C-alpha cells in the first residue's frame, strides 16, 4: 500500500531534533522511513543533493497538495529581510510559508519552532521566531523540548495516519497526552520535597540518596511535559532529574535558555 | 570556464553552499558558503559561567556533548578547578560511546550513497554477495537468508513508486563502481549499523540523563551521586546496565565497519590520490585519567609540510605554544573586524553584504595556526598518532591494509593517507581504538569506587571583581575543539568558539589562502556538471557541520 | 527384570518422582508421584471473591498469568457478570503472548537435552550444518559464522573443566541419533530461543505491569486505563511500544522452532510409534471476544475412544455436559476422603501414610470425565481443531509434514499423531497459530478504542446472603484448566484448583485406571537401566508442573 | 577463568523466582551461566536427572566447600517430620541444612523463603517457615517480592564477587540499593496522593488520568521496595501503580497475601 507523505524543512536548527529519531524504537527510524510514512524531503538522509533534491521537493508539493505533514525545527529569522538562513538563495521563512500553503498538519518540533528557544534568547541576534508567528493564519501543532522524547511526535503523527485527526491539544496547541500535567504534579521525588529532604551539593549525603533537586534549581514546579514518567531512550529510569541534576526548564517558554541553572522556580 | 552552485549540499549536518568553476571537466578553484547564523556567543554573553555548558551544548545536535564539555573545561581553566578522577571516568565514557554512534552514522546513513547504488542492488545474486566475504569477515549476519530479506526490502519500495529520501538519486553515474552483489552486501550493512548505534546511545543516555544534549555536567565535576548501596542513584545495578550495552558495540565496528572501509578502498583506489586538503594537521590529547587534568589516553600534536618525523607533541590542555598561536580572521567572512583575532580578544559583528567571488562569501572565520591553514579531524588524530609511534595505532592502521591487500594485492603506504580515502580510514580506525577507550575507563571507574572514592564534585567560588581567563580543549569526532572564556566582575565578558568544521570549511583568510575544503577540491574530475557526485564524495570525507563551524 | 526410581526429574517445574518395573528391556508398570504440596486451595479460603485471584495465581510462576484469569472467570462465573470486550482484548494479547514464551523455553530449555548431545557439537562442520538447512528454513541467523561462534562458546566451557548444569548428561548414550551438524544446529537455536522469549514476555510486561505474576485483572475486567490522550495511562504511545514487541515473534517461531519441530521427527520417526497416554481428549474454546463472554477464536470439544468424526464440539464456557462430567478421586492419593467429587463439593484433607504401590503414592488427585481417563493439552488441543474442521490447524499441520517429507520421504498420517513425537507436534502448531491471534486482537483493540469505546470495567456487587457458585475455565499451555469456587454469605466457602497436570499426571483412579504419564511409559525400550533416558523422554513431552498438579 | 560455584534449591516454590532471571537483561540468564557464574546444581535447567543429578550435588558440595554461594526459592515446610517436600525421599528441609554447612553466602529469593510468603498464609497448612528460621546460627540474605526485579538478585550476587562480601543491608538482612526506602516515599504519584486527587474505581475519571491509588487499596505507604524506580523488565514505565493497579504488599511481611487488595494501608 501507499503511505502518507511527510515533508521536513530545518530552519535555525542544531539536527537535535532529527536525532531524537535514531534514538526511538517504536517505531525505530527504519521502520518509520519503510513503513509508517514516506519522507518525501529530508536533507540529512537524501540521497539527491543540490539541483536535484530542490526538484524532487517541487514535484512532491504538486503530487501531495493537501495531503503531506510539514515538519519544522529550528527557529526561523526575520532580521533583515530572511538572511540569517538562505537556501538555494533564498531566505528559509519563503520556503516554510510556500510549502505550509498545501500542508494537510504542520507540526512545530522542538522549542525553538515552538517558541524560539535557545535560538531567540538573551538579545536574540538574528530576531529568531516561532513557527506558528511566520504562520498566523495555521493551526501548528506544538511538540516542545530540546529536544522532546522522539515518540511525542512519533504517536502525534500516528494519531492523525490511525484516526485522521490530531491528538486533543492544550491552550499552547501541545499534546496533552505529553505536556498536559506539571514535572512536579508526577514527581518520583515529591515526598523528599513535602519532607524537606533536599541535595544541597551535588555529591552530598542527601544527594547520594535520591532527595529532591529543588534547592539545586529544579524547574518541574513551573515546566509541562512527560520527562518524569515517560522518560528517555526506553532503557528504563532515565531522565535529567533520575541521574542527579535539576530540570532546566528546556520545554517551557521564559523558563529554559532564560532563567540560571541554580535559580529557584516559582512553587504553586 | 562552467560555474556550478551545490545548494543545498545533503548528508551533512546543518546548511553549505559549494560553488565550483570547472575547466574542460576538471575543478580548478572552489568556493565553501555556510550560510545560516545563530550568533550563539552573544546569546551565552552577560550569563553566569556555570550556566554556559547547558546554552553552548545547543551549538550542535549532531556532535552533542561535545560542547558541554568543551565548556566547563573552559570555566575550570578559567578557575583553577582540579576535575575529580570519577568525574573524569563518567565524562571520558560518555565522550567515547558518543563519538562510537556519530562516526558509524557517518559512514553509512552520510557517506554510504556516494558510493552505493541501491538500483544495482536488485540485481544481485545473495549467494554470490555471501560466497565473497568468505575468509574476509566473521561477522554472523552476512548469510544469503539476510541478505536476500534485505533485498526484497528494496524490491518492495520500488515497487510501491514512493521512493522518497532514495528518490532522483545518481542511479547508474560513470563514477559507481561497485559490482551489484557489494551494493546489496552495503544496504544490509547500513541497516545493521542502526541497531549498533542505538546501543552506544544507550550508554550516553544512562550516564548523561538522555540523549540527545546530556544533562549530567557541572563547572566542578559531573552530578552523578556515586553510592553502591543507594536506591535511585549510580548503584551496582546501574553500572552492569551500563556495560551490558559496551559489550554490545565492538563485533559490528570489527567484523563489518572496518571490513567494508577497506572493501570501499580496494574498489576506489584512484580515491587515493585526490582530496588533499593541507600540508599542516593538528590534535589536542584526550581522555585525562589523573586527579589533574592530565596523563591522557590519547595523544595529540603538531605536524608540519606532512613531516611525521619532526613532529611536535601535545601533552597538556595548558601548552602555551598551542594557545598562544591560534587566530581567526574575517576578511572574507560576513563580520565586521577582518585583521586576525586571538580568541580571548575576538568579536563576532555581523556584516552582511551578499555573495562576492573575491570579497565576502560565507558565515564561517577563517581559523589559522602562527599564520597557516591546518586540516583538523580523523586523518590529523590517525597521522599525529603514528607519528608519536603508538603501536594500538599503527596495528589497527595495519588490519585495515591486510584486507585491502587480500582483495587488491596491494598495500598502502603513508603517502597515500593524504586523501578522500585516507580521510575516512582514519575515522574508522579511530572508531575501532575508541572501543577499548570504554573497556578501560569503566573497569577503572569500579575499581576507584571499590577503593573507597565515591567523589564527583568540587564546588566553584566566582570572584565578583577582578578579569580572568580560560580555554577548554577536546579532541571532538570532527577534530580539535576549543571553548574560549573571559569572566569579569563574576559574568561572561567574551566567549568564543572555535570549531573542528570552522577550520576546515573556512573561507580564504587574511593572506587570501585556502582552507581544507577548497583546496581539496582542486583537480576533482566531474563526468556530468549537472550532476557532480565526485564534489560531493571529497566534501562528505571531511564530515561537514555548518551548525558548529558558523554557531 | 527389575525396579527403578527418577527422583528428581529435571527439566519440568516442581518436585516430580517416576518409578517403573523394567521386564525384558522395556517399561511393565510405572508410577508417577507428585512429592510436594502447599494446600493453595484452603489458604484462598473464606477470604472475599475478589481477592482470590492475586493468591491463586501464586500456585505456578511457569504458567504465570493462567491461574490469574481462571480466578476471575471463576468469580465472574458465579456472579453473572459480562466482562467489558476491551478488558477481553487485554486479558487475550496476555495469554497469547505468555502462551509463547513458555511453549519456546518447553522446547529448548527444557526438552532438546534429552535428543542433542552437546560433546557431539565440538566434531561438528559448521560450514556443512549451515547447508543442510539450504531450501529447509528462510532464518537469518543460519551461517557458518553463527554457528563457529557457539561451537567456540562450547569449547571454551569445556575447556574451563566447570561444566556445572551441562555435566554429567547422557553423553554418546545409544538413543542419541543426532550428528555432530544438527546438535550445533540445535545448540545455536537453544541460545536463540532466549532473545524470542524474552521479546513475548515485554508484550505481557507493558499490560500486567510485570512478570512473573502479572497485576492489572480485577473481577469485573481489568485495571489499565484507556485514554489515547492521557499522561501516565494506557495511550497510543504505549499502544505503538505493545505492537513493537509483537511484530518481533514472527519471524523465530516460523523459521527456527516450526523447522526443529520437523526436523527431530526426521531423526527419531520410533517416536512416533510410542507413548500414547490415553484414547479420550478434552480442550476448552479460548480468546473470548465478544461482550458476553463468548465468540472464541479457537474451538473446543471432547473426543471419545479418539473417533475424531464423532467428536462433541464445546463452545461455551456454561456448557452444562462440560461441567456435569468433572469428578476428582482420591483412592491413590495422600488426602482422606476417596469416592469420586464434584469440584463445587470437593475437599482436600491431607492424609499421608508414606509410599505404597497398591495404595497411595502421590500427593495429586485423580480426575475423570463422566468415570474415564483423558488426556489435555496440546495434543488434545491440535486433535479436537481437526475434528472441528479448522482450516489454520490443518495448514500449519501441513507444513510441517512437508518439511519431514522432504528429509525422510515419507509422510505422517494422524495416527502417529497419538504419539511422544505427536504430542510435541501439537504444542509447536499452537505457538505459531497464537502469533496471529496476537495480530488479530491489537487490531481489534485499536478499532474499538477509535469507535469511542473505552470501558474496561464493571464494579462488582456480592450479596451477603446466599449461596453462588461459579466455575472458570481457560485453555492453558499445558491444558484445559478450571477454577471452581463456592461463595456463602459473602465469603469463599469453598474453593477447588483441577489443573491441566493433574488430568495427566495423577495416580491410580477409583476404578485402579491408569492416567496418561502412567500409560504413556508401558512399552518404553530402557537400554540402560541407570541412565533412563527414554522414560524422561516421553514424560517431558506433556509438559510437566507440579506446583500446577498438587497446589 | 574459573567462575563462582553456586547451589540452587527449591521448596515449597511455584518457579516464579527461577523464571525471573529469564526477564533480566544485566545479565542476561545465558550470559549469567555461561560467564557470570557455574551453576552447579538447578533442577529446572539441568541436563542430568536421578542418581546422576544427585550425584552431581555431592560432587560440587565436597569440590567447592567453603567457596559457594546457596540460593534457596520457596519455603521449607516443618510440619509432620519434613514429609510435605520430599526429594530423593528425604524431607527438604535435610538437604537444605546440609547444603547451607559448607556455603560461603547464603541467599533467599523471593518472599517465600525471606518470610513464608503466600505457602505460610493463612492456615499455613504445612507449617511452612522462613530459610532463616531453619538456619538460626548463619546470617540469610533476604531479597523479597514475589518474585523480585531478578537484579535485585543479581546485583547483590555481583557484590559479593566483585567487591568480596554482601551490599550494605538494613534490620532485616535486605539489601538497601532495592529495599532501603518506603514505595510511598518514593513514588510518582505523591503529588496526587497530597492533593487528594483520587481513583475510587478502576476505568473512573480520576483513574484515566492517572491520579493516586491510596483508596483502591495501594500498600505503597507500608511496603519497603524499588518498585517505582527500577520498575520491571527494563522496557520503561512498567510497575503495578504505573499500569492502573494498587500495590498489594507482596515485598512485605503482615501485608502481602494477608490484606485485601481493597483494604486501606497505614500512613506513618
Ligand atoms: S529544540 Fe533544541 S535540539 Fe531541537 S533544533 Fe532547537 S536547540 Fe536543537
Ligand atoms: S522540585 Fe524537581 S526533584 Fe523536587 S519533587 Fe519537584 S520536580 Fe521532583
Ligand atoms: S516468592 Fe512468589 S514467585 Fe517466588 S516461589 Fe514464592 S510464590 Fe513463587
Ligand atoms: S498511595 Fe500508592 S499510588 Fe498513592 S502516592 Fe502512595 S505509593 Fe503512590
Ligand atoms: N565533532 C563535532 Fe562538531 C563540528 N565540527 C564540534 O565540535
Ligand atoms: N499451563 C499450565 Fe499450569 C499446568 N499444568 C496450569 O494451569
Ligand atoms: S530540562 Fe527538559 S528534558 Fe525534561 S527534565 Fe526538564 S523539561
Ligand atoms: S505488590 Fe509487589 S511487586 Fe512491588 S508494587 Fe507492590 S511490592
Ligand atoms: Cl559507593
Ligand atoms: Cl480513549
Ligand atoms: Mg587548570
Ligand atoms: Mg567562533
Ligand atoms: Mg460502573
Ligand atoms: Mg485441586
Ligand atoms: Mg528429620
Ligand atoms: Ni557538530
Ligand atoms: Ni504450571
Amino acid at each position: 500500500p501507499q503511505r502518507p507523505p511527510v515533508i521536513w524543512i530545518g530552519a535555525q536548527e542544531c539536527t537535535g531534533c532529527t536525532e531524537s529519531l535514531l534514538r526511538a524504537t517504536h517505531p525505530t527510524v527504519e521502520n518509520l522511513v519503510l513503513e509508517t510514512i514516506s519522507l518525501e524531503y529530508h536533507e540529512v538522509l537524501s540521497a539527491a543533493f543540490g539541483h536535484q533534491v530542490e526538484e524532487n521537493k517541487h514535484n512532491a508539493l504538486e503530487k501531495y497538495k493537501g495531503q503531506y505533514v510539514l515538519v519544522v525545527d529550528g527557529s526561523i529569522p526575520l532580521k533583515d529581510n530572511g538572511i540569517y538562513c538562505m537556501v538555494a538563495g533564498e531566505p528559509i521563512v519563503d520556503h516554510i510559508r510556500k510549502a505550509a500553503e498545501g500542508a494537510a498538519a504542520i507540526i512545530a518540533i522542538g522549542s525553538c519552532s515552538a517558541w524560539g528557544g535557545v535560538a531567540a534568547a538573551g538579545v536574540n541576534p538574528t530576531g529568531a521566531v516561532s513557527l506558528q508567528e511566520v504562520l498566523p493564519g495555521k493551526t501548528v501543532i506544538n511538540i516542545p523540548g530540546c529536544p522532546p522524547n522522539p515518540h511525542n511526535f512519533l504517536a502525534t503523527v500516528a494519531h492523525i495516519i490511525t484516526y485522521g485527526k490530531p491528538p486533543k491539544l492544550d491552550d499552547k496547541n501541545r499534546p496533552t497526552f505529553a505536556y498536559g500535567r506539571l514535572i512536579h504534579e508526577h514527581c518520583e521525588r515529591r515526598p523528599h520535597f513535602d519532607a524537606g529532604r533536599f541535595a544541597k551539593e551535588f555529591g552530598d549525603e542527601g544527594h547520594r540518596e535520591g532527595w529532591c533537586l529543588y534547592h539545586l534549581g529544579c524547574k518541574g514546579p513551573e515546566t509541562y511535559g512527560n520527562c518524569s514518567t515517560l522518560q528517555f531512550c526506553d532503557v528504563g529510569g532515565v531522565w535529567p532529574v533520575a541521574i542527579g541534576h535539576p530540570c532546566y526548564g528546556c520545554n517551557e517558554e521564559g523558563i529554559g535558555f532564560h532563567k540560571g541553572i541554580h535559580q529557584l522556580a516559582n512553587v504553586e | 570556464s562552467q560555474r556550478i552552485t551545490i545548494d543545498p549540499v545533503t548528508r551533512i549536518e546543518g546548511h553549505l553552499r559549494i560553488d565550483c568553476e570547472i575547466e574542460n571537466g576538471v575543478v580548478s578553484k572552489a568556493w565553501a558558503s555556510g550560510t545560516m547564523w545563530r550568533g550563539m556567543e552573544e546569546i551565552v554573553k552577560n550569563r553566569d559561567p556555570r550556566d554556559a555548558w547547558m546554552i553552548v551544548q545547543r551549538i550542535c545536535g549532531v556532535c552533542t556533548t561535545t560542547h558541554a564539555l568543551s565548556s566547563v573545561r573552559a570555566a575550570e581553566s578559567a578557575l583553577n578547578i582540579d576535575v575529580p578522577v570519577n568525574a573524569q571516568y563518567i565524562r571520558n565514557i560518555i565522550l567515547a560511546a558518543h563519538t562510537t554512534h556519530d562516526h558509524i552514522v557517518h559512514f553509512y546513513q552520510l557517506s554510504a550513497l556516494d558510493w552505493v547504488d541501491i538500483t544495482s542492488a536488485l540485481q544481485a545474486d545473495p549467494t554470490k554477495a555471501s560466497e565473497m566475504l568468505k575468509g574476509v569477515s566473521t561477522w554472523h549476519l552476512n548469510s544469503p537468508e539476510e541478505f536476500t530479506k534485505v533485498q526484497n526490502k528494496i524490491k518492495d519500495l520500488v515497487a510501491s513508486g514512493q521512493l522518497g529520501i532514495f528518490a532522483n538519486g545518481y542511479w547508474g553515474h560513470p563514477a559507481m563502481k561497485l559490482p551489484p552483489e557489494v551494493n546489496l552486501i552495503a544496504v544490509a550493512h547500513y541497516l545493521q549499523a542502526l541497531e549498533c548505534q542505538r546501543d552506544a546511545n544507550r550508554v550516553v543516555a544512562l550516564l548523561g540523563g538522555k540523549t540527545p544534549h546530556i544533562q549530567n555536567l557541572a563547572v566542578g565535576g559531573v552530578a552523578n551521586p556515586i553510592n553502591l548501596d543507594g536506591l535511585g542513584v549510580l548503584n551496582l545495578e546501574r553500572l552492569m546496565y551500563i556495560k551490558s550495552f559496551i559489550d554490545k558495540l565492538s563485533d559490528f565496528v570489527e567484523q563489518v565497519y572496518k571490513v567494508d572501509t577497506a572493501v570501499i578502498a580496494a574498489f576506489y583506489p584512484e580515491w587515493l590520490t585526490r582530496g588533499k586538503g593541507a600540508v599542516n594537521y593538528l590534535s589536542v590529547p584526550e581522555f585525562p585519567t589523573d586527579s589533574k587534568n592530565g596523563s591522557f589516553l590519547f595523544p595529540g600534536g603538531y605536524i608540519e609540510n606532512a613531516d611525521l618525523s619532526s613532529y611536535r607533541p601535545i601533552t597538556s590542555h595548558s601548552d602555551e605554544y598551542l594557545i598562544k598561536g591560534i587566530q581567526e580572521s574575517a576578511k572574507h567572512s560576513w563580520y565586521k573586524d577582518e585583521a586576525p583575532q586571538a580568541p580571548w580578544e575576538g568579536t563576532t559583528i555581523p556584516a552582511y553584504d551578499g555573495w562576492s567571488d573575491d570579497g565576502k562569501y560565507s558565515w564561517v572565520k577563517s581559523p589559522t595556526f602562527y599564520g597557516k591553514t591546518v586540516e583538523v579531524g580523523p586523518l590529523a588524530n590517525m597521522l599525529v598518532k603514528l607519528a608519536a609511534g603508538r603501536e594500538s595505532t599503527q596495528n589497527k592502521l595495519n588490519e585495515i591494509v591486510a584486507i585491502y591487500q587480500k582483495l587488491t594485492g596491494n598495500t598502502l603506504e603513508v603517502a597515500q593517507l593524504h586523501s578522500t580515502l585516507g580521510r575516512i580510514i582514519g575515522r574508522t580506525v579511530h572508531c575501532c581504538e575508541l572501543q577499548d577507550i570504554l573497556q578501560n575507563q569503566y573497569s577503572a571507574l569500579i575499581t576507584n569506587i571499590g577503593k573507597g572514592d565515591h567523589t564527583t564534585f568540587v564546588k566553584p567560588n566566582i570572584p565578583a571583581t577582578g578579569e580572568f581567563k580560560g580555554v577548554g580543549f577536546l579532541e571532538a569526532p570532527k577534530g580539535m575543539l576549543s571553548h574560549w572564556m573571559v569572566i569579569k566582575d563574576g559574568i561572561i565578558s567574551n566567549y568564543q568558539a572555535v570549531v573542528p568544521s570552522t577550520w576546515n570549511s573556512g573561507p580564504r583568510n587574511f593572506n587570501d589562502d585556502v582552507g581544507p575544503y577548497e583546496q581539496s577540491l582542486v583537480g576533482t574530475p566531474v563526468a556530468d556538471p549537472n550532476k557532480p557526485l565526485e564534489v560531493v564524495r571529497t566534501i562528505h570525507s571531511f564530515d561537514p557541520c555548518m551548525a558548529c563551524a558558523v554557531h
